């Protein structure tokens, strides 16, 4: 965030100067990254089962 | 004291142009020179003149 | 231009060895590319690549 | 001790801004992986 | 650019393996830069001057 500040009333003093002040940004990043498994069996096992 | 281009961050985007992705295709010179047979199988014959 | 009565053809694709020949010139009657199987394409998923 | 301030000393300027770019496709062709867009005729360096 | 290759016919020998290639891309970037100049000149001189 920027600062404000009480200016005063001078031309010649520190302050009566009305100061510069910054607003900055920065970035966030989604990056996708994969998880997996691989499961095998028998097709004899499959067919044997009695459930899927 | 003041806000820099570095301050924006990702404000500003780069932007992406496919005006120089393109490469033209050169096919065989063999292919365009002699002429092409239709082969139905591994070998042909062909019988020339020899004596 | 010099090379009149000739069908010329130029090599493009990278395949002329400079250090071999300038030029061929043939009968064009005499040679035959014999085409069995123009090129075909496959997606492949599953298979292996190479050994070890 | 170089500053000039404009309306001080009576005095105006022109500011004038451009903004560029260049790129040179620098690419593979049918011919092969690095090949340039570019070539030059350089000057004749060498005394008869 | 990708090679290709002459495979042949084995279930068994070196020889009959289809090889492998890549293809690669690279990046090229455009960037903007300024180019400036200013030119003072006092109001007098405009003024007094024959010309715009």
């Amino acid at each position: 965030l920027p600062e404000a500040d009480w200016v005063g009333e001078s031309a010649t003093d520190p302050e009566g100067v009305i100061k510069t002040s910054k607003v900055t940004w920065a970035n966030r990043t989604l990056v996708a990254e994969e998880v997996a498994v691989i499961i095998p069996v028998p097709e004899a096992v499959i067919d044997d089962a009695t459930v899927e | 004291a003041d806000i820099s281009r570095a301050e924006v961050a990702t404000l500003i985007e780069e932007g992406y142009s496919h005006s120089l992705l393109a490469a033209a295709k050169q096919g065989s010179t063999v292919l365009s020179a002699f002429q092409n047979v239709n082969m139905g199988t591994k070998t042909t014959h062909l019988p020339v003149l020899a004596t | 231009g010099s090379f009149l009565g000739f069908n010329t053809h130029f090599n493009r694709n990278g395949a002329w060895s400079p250090e071999s020949a300038v030029a061929f010139i043939a009968d064009s009657s005499r040679v035959k590319i014999g085409v069995r199987q123009d090129i075909t394409v496959k997606f492949l998923d599953q298979a292996t690549l190479g050994t070890g | 001790d170089n500053q000039i301030n404009l309306a001080e000393r009576d005095m105006v300027a022109l500011r004038l801004k451009a903004r560029f770019a260049y790129v040179l496709g620098v690419s593979a062709t049918a011919m092969g992986a690095n090949k340039t867009p570019v070539g030059v005729v350089t000057p004749d360096v060498t005394p008869p």
